[PDB]
Formats: C-alpha cells, sequence, structure tokens
C-alpha cells in the first residue's frame, strides 16, 4: 500500500481537560533535578489515581502539562461532569502536595467539549494521543485560565446540564486565541 | 460501486470546465454568473490595453480617437465595485475593432491574458443587455480561479462518481495530498496549446514545460505508485488554430520537434491537416516518454485528445473513461 | 526506578508551519487527511534511528508536530554524542525535504539543542512511559520555541563543545527567555 497504516479513529461528544504548572521553568530552575521529579511524581501519581475514580482516561505528561479526556474508550453521556469532578479533585490534591512538600505548585485548569481524533503516530515509541481543533481550544483554555480554578467553555457548559454554579470567565481578555475565535468562557465556583 | 476521481493539472489547464461539463451532462443559478462574465470582459479589455505600451516593439493605435477610450479604460481599471454603465461597453467595443488593439492581441502570448478574451469581446452587444441570459457555452468559458477543494457528485447508469476539483496554481498544490488516499483514478489535464506561453506565478517558466514537470512529479509520486492516470490533452481547438496560423513555431520552444515524425498507430480525424496531426501527437509523446520510463505494470497512463468547452467531445471522452475504469479499476 | 545523568544532549525539533496546514473540512474527513501526512513525516523521521550512525539516539516522544530526542542515555570521545545529535538534526531536514517534494509543500524545521544533567525514568501510576526531566530539558525546549526556521539554535555551553569538535557557530545575541532571563545563544553554521 501507498501510505503507512494509520491507527486513528474519530470520536464525537468528548471532553478534554488540560492542567499546567504555573512558572515551571522558574521553579525547576531553583531546586535540584532530583527534588523536582519527586514533587512531580508525588503529584502526577495522585492525578493518575483520581483519573480512574472520575472515569477519565489520561493521555500524557509533557513535563508540567497534564491532560486527559472523558468519553473514551467507550462513549459516555456523563462526560463533562467527570472532567469537572476530576478538575475539582486535582485542585485539592495540588493543595496537599503544596502543604506536605512546601513547594509553590499552582496549576491552571481548562476544559472544553467537542470531537477528537485519537490513536498513535509514527512507527516508534507509540503513545496514545488526541488531535483536533477542539483539543487545540481546550489547550488554550488552560493558557487563558486562572490559578487554582477550573476554566470552561460555553460548549462544556451545555453538557453540564446546569449542575454547577459558574461566573463570567472573561477568557477573551487573557488569551488571543479565545478572543479571535469569539469564545464565551466561565469559571466554576 | 463508487469511483472517486481527482482532477490535477497546472493553472488554467481546464479542470473546472471539465467539472461543469459533468454537471451539464449527468446531473437557475445563471443570473449569479452574469457578474462574473462581465468581470471577464472588463479584465480582457483592460489587459490588452495595458500591454500596448509595454511590448517591444510597442503597438500603436490605428485610430487617434481611440486614445481617449484607452484613457477611459485605464481610469476604471482598479475600481472595486464597477456598475458597468452603457458607456463602458461602447468604449470596449470601439477599442476591440481598432486594428492596433487587434495586433496587440495577436501577441498575447507575450503577456498574461485569459482564454475567454476573444469569445466575450466578440459578443459585447449580447452581454450588455439588461434582459441578457447566459447560454450554456457562456458559463463554460467564464473563468474563475479555483481555491480549495470541491466535490461534485453524480450518477451514470446507476454507477456513482465523486469528482474532486483542486486549484492548479503553485500555492494551491499543497492541498492535493488530502485527496491521495483511496483515489480510484487521476485525471491529469494539460493546456496543449500553451507551448508559447509562460506561467503566471513567475512570468518565465514555459507553460507546457511546467505541465511536463508537474506530470513527472505525479506519475513518480511515492503515494501514487499503483494509481492509474487518465491524461486529458486539452485545448485541441486552440492548438490547431496556433499550428495552422504559422506565426508561432513549435520547434522554437521545443527543439526536439524538428526530429519528430508522425507515428504509425496515428489516427487523424477526418479532414485533419497533417501538420495538426504531427503537433498533437508530439505533445502526447513527450508525456508518454515519462510514463514509459517507470512504474511498469503497477499503473498505466491513458491519453485522450480533448476540448473541454466542447460538450460533445467531453461526452465521448468521459464514456471512453467509463470503459477504462471498469475493465480493471 | 529512576536514574541520574551528567551529560545528556536533548533536542526539540518543530514544524511551525504544520498548525496552519491543518484544517477540518468535509473533504479532508475532519482533519484526518492532514494527520495522515503527519504520520508519514513522523515515520520517515523514526526510521533514521535504524541507521548505524544513529545508534546512540533515543526518541523520547512527539509533542504534536514537534520531535523530541536525546543522546548520551547509553552512557554512565567524551563529547561526540553532542555532535551526533546535530548530525541527526541535519538528517531530519533531508527527510522533510523529501516529503515536500512529494506533497507539494514547503515545511521547514526549527531546532533547539542543549546538554547537561537530567533525570530519566517513568512517572505516574497509569503507564510505563520513559521520559527525561530537568532544567536542561526545559532550556532545550526554549531553544526551539525562540528559534528560527532552518536553523539549529544552541546554548552558550553547547556552542563551546560544538567548536572543539569542529563546528562553527554564529552568535544570535542576548535574548530574555521566559523563566530564565537573559541568555546568550548561538546558531550552528552550515
Ligand atoms: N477554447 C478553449 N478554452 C478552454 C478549454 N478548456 C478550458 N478553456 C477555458 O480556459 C479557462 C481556464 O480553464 P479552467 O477550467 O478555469 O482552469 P482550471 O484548470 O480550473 O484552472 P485553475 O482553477 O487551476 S487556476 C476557462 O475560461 C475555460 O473556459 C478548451 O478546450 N478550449
Ligand atoms: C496536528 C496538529 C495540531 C493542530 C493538532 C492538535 O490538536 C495539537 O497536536 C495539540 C493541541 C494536541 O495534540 C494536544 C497536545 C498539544 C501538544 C497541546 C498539541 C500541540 O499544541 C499541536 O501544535 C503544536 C504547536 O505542535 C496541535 C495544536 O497541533
Ligand atoms: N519531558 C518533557 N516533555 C515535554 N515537554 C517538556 C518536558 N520537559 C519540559 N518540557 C516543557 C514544559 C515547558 O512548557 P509549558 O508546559 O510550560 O508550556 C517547557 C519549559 O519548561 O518545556
Ligand atoms: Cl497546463
Ligand atoms: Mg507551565
Ligand atoms: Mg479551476
Amino acid at each position: 500500500m501507498m501510505f503507512h497504516k494509520i491507527y486513528i479513529q474519530k470520536h464525537d461528544n468528548v471532553s478534554i481537560l488540560f492542567a499546567d504548572i504555573e512558572g515551571f521553568t522558574s521553579l525547576a530552575s531553583q531546586c535540584t533535578a532530583q527534588e523536582l521529579v519527586m514533587t512531580l511524581n508525588e503529584l502526577f501519581a495522585r492525578f493518575d489515581k483520581l483519573a480512574a475514580e472520575n472515569h477519565c482516561l489520561r493521555i500524557k505528561i509533557l513535563g508540567d502539562c497534564y491532560y486527559c479526556v472523558s468519553g473514551l474508550p467507550e462513549a459516555r453521556a456523563d462526560h463533562a461532569h467527570c472532567c469537572v469532578e476530576m478538575g475539582m479533585d486535582m485542585i485539592e490534591a495540588i493543595s496537599l502536595v503544596r502543604e506536605m512538600t512546601g513547594v509553590n505548585v499552582n496549576m491552571r485548569v481548562g476544559i472544553h467539549s467537542g470531537r477528537v481524533h485519537c490513536g498513535v503516530l509514527g512507527l516508534r515509541k507509540w503513545q496514545f494521543d488526541v488531535w483536533s481543533n477542539d483539543v487545540t481550544l481546550a489547550n488554550h483554555m488552560e493558557a487563558g485560565g486562572k490559578a487554582g480554578r477550573i476554566h470552561i467553555t460555553k460548549a462544556t457548559l451545555s453538557y453540564l446540564n446546569g449542575d454547577y454554579e459558574v461566573e463570567p470567565g472573561c477568557g477573551g481578555e487573557r488569551n488571543a486565541y479565545l478572543k479571535e475565535h469569539s469564545i464565551e468562557t466561565f469559571l466554576i465556583l | 460501486a463508487t469511483h472517486r476521481l481527482l482532477l490535477l493539472g497546472a493553472g488554467e489547464s481546464g479542470k473546472s470546465t471539465i467539472v461543469k461539463q459533468m454537471r451539464i451532462l449527468h446531473v437557475g443559478e445563471k443570473a449569479t454568473k452574469v457578474q462574473d462574465i462581465k468581470n471577464n470582459l472588463k479584465e480582457a479589455i483592460e489587459t490588452i490595453v495595458a500591454a500596448m505600451s509595454n511590448l517591444v516593439p510597442p503597438v500603436e493605435l490605428a485610430n487617434p480617437e481611440n486614445q481617449f477610450r484607452v484613457d477611459y479604460i485605464l481610469s476604471v481599471m482598479n475600481v472595486p465595485d464597477f456598475d458597468f454603465p452603457p458607456e463602458f461597453y461602447e468604449h470596449a467595443k470601439a477599442l476591440w475593432e481598432d486594428e492596433g488593439v487587434r495586433a496587440c492581441y495577436e501577441r498575447s502570448n507575450e503577456y498574461q491574458l485569459i482564454d475567454c478574451a476573444q469569445y466575450f469581446l466578440d459578443k459585447i452587444d449580447v452581454i450588455k443587455q439588461d434582459d441578457y441570459v447566459p447560454s450554456d457555452q457562456d458559463l463554460l468559458r467564464c473563468r474563475v480561479l479555483t481555491s480549495g477543494i470541491f466535490e461534485t457528485k453524480f450518477q451514470v447508469d446507476k454507477v456513482n462518481f465523486h469528482m474532486f476539483d483542486v486549484g492548479g496554481q503553485r500555492d494551491e498544490r499543497r492541498k492535493w495530498i488530502q485527496c491521495f488516499n483511496d483515489v480510484t483514478a487521476i485525471i491529469f489535464v494539460v493546456a496543449s496549446s500553451s507551448y508559447n506561453m509562460v506561467i503566471r506565478e513567475d512570468n518565465q517558466t514555459n507553460r507546457l514545460q511546467e505541465a511536463l514537470n508537474l506530470f513527472k512529479s505525479i506519475w513518480n509520486n511515492r503515494w501514487l505508485r499503483t494509481i492509474s492516470v487518465i491524461l486529458f490533452l486539452n485545448k485541441q481547438d486552440l492548438l490547431a488554430e496556433k499550428v495552422l496560423a504559422g506565426k508561432s513555431k513549435i520547434e522554437d520552444y521545443f527543439p526536439e520537434f524538428a526530429r519528430y515524425t508522425t507515428p504509425e498507430d496515428a489516427t487523424p480525424e477526418p479532414g485533419e491537416d497533417p501538420r495538426v496531426t504531427r503537433a498533437k501527437y508530439f505533445i502526447r509523446d513527450e508525456f508518454l516518454r515519462i510514463s514509459t520510463a517507470s512504474g511498469d505494470g503497477r499503473h498505466y497512463c491513458y491519453p485522450h485528445f480533448t476540448c473541454a468547452v466542447d460538450t460533445e467531445n467531453i461526452r465521448r471522452v468521459f464514456n471512453d473513461c467509463r470503459d477504462i475504469i471498469q475493465r480493471m479499476l | 526506578y529512576h536514574q541520574s545523568y551528567d551529560c545528556v544532549c536533548v533536542m526539540f525539533a518543530s514544524i511551525p508551519d504544520f498548525k496552519e496546514f491543518y484544517t477540518e473540512s468535509d473533504v479532508n474527513k475532519e482533519g484526518l487527511e492532514c494527520l495522515r501526512l503527519l504520520n508519514e513525516i513522523i515515520a520517515d523521521f523514526d526510521d533514521l534511528l535504524s541507521k548505524p550512525k544513529f545508534s546512540g539516539v533515543e526518541k523520547i516522544k512527539t509533542i504534536g508536530s514537534t520531535y523530541m530526542a536525546a543522546t548520551g542515555l547509553s552512557a554512565i570521545r567524551q563529547y561526540m554524542h553532542i555532535g551526533t545529535m546535530v548530525e541527526f538534526a541535519y538528517a531530519l531536514v533531508g527527510k522533510l525535504d523529501a516529503i515536500n517534494k512529494h506533497s507539494f509543500n514547503d515545511f521547514k524545521l526549527r531546532v533547539g539543542i542543549n546538554h547537561g544533567p537530567v533525570i530519566a525514568g517513568v512517572i505516574g501510576a497509569q503507564k510505563p512511559q520513559y521520559d527525561i526531566w530537568g532544567n536542561t530539558v526545559n532550556v532545550a525546549s526554549r531553544m526551539d520555541s525562540t528559534g528560527v526556521l532552518d536553523k539549529i539554535q544552541v546554548t552558550e555551553e553547547t556552542s563551546l563543545i560544538l567548536q572543539t569538535l569542529g563546528y562553527t557557530c554564529t552568535c544570535r545575541g542576548i535574548i530574555n527567555v521566559k523563566g530564565k532571563g537573559d541568555l546568550k545563544t548561538y546558531f550552528v553554521n552550515t
């Protein structure tokens, strides 16, 4: 055959959560490389367990960027709630690791819902991943979020069926992508 | 049974016209295309006029009165929303009858002029009417640049066809890849008559030569090793006209033409001049040399002499295409 | 179990123009056709690892359309692995040029390289994914994010080592890097 076999499949109605350490390059620039990894392993191990409880499938860790999706592998109509509950658990977890370790770790959380393409790429070192405009947007919501709070889109609010009290996010004034694409954001209480 | 056909070729080769013929043949909006037709008219007249003073040597007007009409056309050239007053058509028609303007037109291969130039300028009195209705042939000549990919769906004897149209200009070629996977066959279109012209993208590369390089890239592509190519040697009507006119020699652009004699398997049309037969078969062979050099058994090339604007020639050739696709593909 | 290292050369290689090329329409199957092309590119890159001259290169992962790799993970003559990484970057450029020739595109690579101590291992409870951490890795990523098309940007210390090996370098200047402040960087010559 002409092209290599592609191991990717499309999935509608899913939710993507992104979490990122604030000022990571600054943080890792201070303490030893040993201490940093202990702080991260302590943090991401808990997240990985909370992911199983909240029905979320973790994707990967990009140093300080943690992200997962809900509604995979098997479709779930309860998706958006899982990611919100998952983000909630993360914020408390970061708080404990801030307490028992003493390190100033703070994360921003962004969430969005839509369609994704998931699978693997290349021939070597396969690592399950997701790609799509919706995944790209979800990523920007994190960049445009606020320290220690969950930032969601209007598309994610419509899947939440009104179970969470939110306030105007104003994500448009903290990230040029969200503004340019006219996205209404919200912050969960 | 669903066949996905991908149209490829350089810019202004005839891809969008082929799609139009499928719509007329195998598948109201005419009022919307009137504006596009008047634009083609305005573009043709202003281009021929703007070139008069830049040629070497320059072409002079045969009538001094027309100097004012030239001044008129140039003053409205860049006007965004032109309302097309009755005066405009009077000036264009006047200019197109001037022998000097006509001489500049005979040297159009020296600048960039759209193919529908003479067709529309010859019927200004028809287009100018407020009650004017575009004929089938008018919509086939109307030129509008293609940007992006367009899918047209039709059915012939309960057999499905999905045809993809793509921009042929250089910057547009980067989109083709999105149609490579699972393509039934490729239809490569070429402007057989553009041997004495240069492309628009740089104003230096010979048009036919660009097609040849583009075909070689397609035929030898790593993702199309088992994909057959139906080759449309388009613009047969302009080729014959150019060949017979004797002003622009083929061997002065492609030296190899001087060592070329017509093949045995040659099947000339009834009444066709030997010179025309010799030229069209030469252009086919330059393309066959490339297809012959590689692939060997994995995929084949099927040539066809065509004239996109001639609905009759297209029905005949697309039928021959239906035969090729079913015999194996 | 984790492990500490002293001199690992990390490289981040991006394709800045890819994001623009990617589009979701009904014709390209909601962006699936674009992803197919990314698959070909990552695959052509992946097989350079089979070349004997590249035995010491370890692919770490792909970040979107960015390729991440490292050398010196086989350790623990002294500095040749840093030079092998630069040779690997040149190879990728040749793989991407081949891709452009067939897909009618003009993608260009943007590279960032640095070296120093790192930590290798797995992290988290979900899966056994090998990765590397450290300030060395963070800086390498910045040498990419603040780089130039068709250029390999390296740090001052990496520049010195490349010179003892026979490479020429041009000073890019002093740029204020997010989280690090003012850093003096360099471009490898060709
Ligand atoms: N006389 C004549 N004119 C033709 C023929 N085929 C196409 N044309 C004219 O040439 C012009 C260009 O053809 P068109 O189909 O628009 O090109 P294209 O290949 O789609 O071009 P592009 O979109 O890549 S930039 C049109 O005005 C069309 O009517 C032909 O066989 N004979
Ligand atoms: C394939 C292209 C496209 C558009 C697909 C996509 O969703 C991404 O892969 C994400 C968002 C997505 O895969 C999630 C991980 C990460 C690392 C955040 C990606 C990068 O930002 C990619 O862009 C870069 C900059 O490499 C981006 C945006 O590229
Ligand atoms: N192992 C790694 N894998 C991927 N990205 C990494 C790794 N280590 C560091 N980075 C990224 C994280 C930072 O980007 P952000 O996540 O902060 O956007 C950047 C500089 O620290 O390098
Ligand atoms: Cl052509
Ligand atoms: Mg960060
Ligand atoms: Mg067209």
